[PDB]
RNA sequence: AUUGAAGCAAGCUGUCCCUGAUGGUCGUCAUCUACCUGCCUGGAGUCAUCCGCGGCAUUUAGCCGC
């Protein structure tokens, strides 16, 4: 949806930046300033280009901040689960059964 | 993802071979100070090796020769410009020190 | 090539019976052996919420478990 599609205005500007990335020294600061001009959250959470024309997709930026949650001394308990049939009344028919016990923790 | 109770970084400097170059004790002390400088800077602020690889230094120690002491980073900072000046005055470096070449097919 | 037969050198003679096996010594000696460096410099990296939409429903007539 973004950087691809029949119409895209913000392909031209990025191609203008990648023109410098290709025709000179590659600079993460120019990327950071471009992302700051188009999206402030992209600066913090990182980006990777993949279009062959955009310098082979070589340009990238790792995330600036990270977080997670963890547990210690965990006592085991138990649960089950479900992931099963998805059937059809007409045409393509492949699913008629299924189950997931898992004995999940 | 991996969990380890003991991660170790090992560093080895080949004093015998640099002596076998035999370019002069000024060059030897220059290269020793340069190596110690590299190690100290990496150890202080090089430890974000990877996006999920967040590492910290708990303690450095020497293994061989036993009982030696390592300079501090500010002390190497203060020594380096003098030792480089000495080796430049001995004429081991070419002049101009930085040399320029142009690349095209 | 055809109406009134080339569809035409068409009928022309070769049969059954027979026991090929007894025995020969390919066998003794031989030394394959010694010398050599593979190695060497080079970042794989980066961001992308497991939730569950199952069942009951032919059902937007309408809800409900783990």
């Amino acid at each position: 949806y973004i950087l691809e599609g029949k119409d895209k205005t913000l392909f031209d500007l990025l191609k203008q930046e990648l023109a410098h990335m290709e025709e000179g020294p590659v600079d993460i600061r120019k990327l950071a300033e471009t992302l700051l001009k188009v999206d402030a959250n992209a600066v913090l959470h990182g980006v990777f280009l993949a279009k062959k024309e955009l310098a082979g997709g070589r340009l990238r930026l790792p995330r600036a901040l990270s977080a997670f949650i963890e547990a210690e001394d965990v006592r085991v308990a138990s649960s089950g689960g479900v992931k099963n049939d998805h059937v059809n009344p007409s045409g393509d028919t492949s699913r008629g059964f299924g189950n997931v016990p898992f004995a999940r923790d | 993802e991996y969990v380890s109770p003991r991660i170790k970084a090992y560093f080895n400097l080949d004093l015998a071979q640099i002596r076998a170059f035999g370019l002069g004790e000024q060059v030897d002390r220059l290269l020793i100070a340069l190596a110690l400088y590299k190690v100290r800077r990496f150890l202080v602020h090089g430890l974000r090796l990877r996006t999920a690889c967040d590492l910290d230094c708990q303690a450095l120690r020497v293994t061989r020769p036993e009982g030696w002491e390592v300079p501090e980073l500010s002390e190497l900072e203060a020594a380096l410009p003098g030792l480089i000046e000495a080796v430049a005055g001995e004429g081991r470096f070419a002049q101009p020190a930085v040399t320029i070449v142009t690349y095209e097919k």
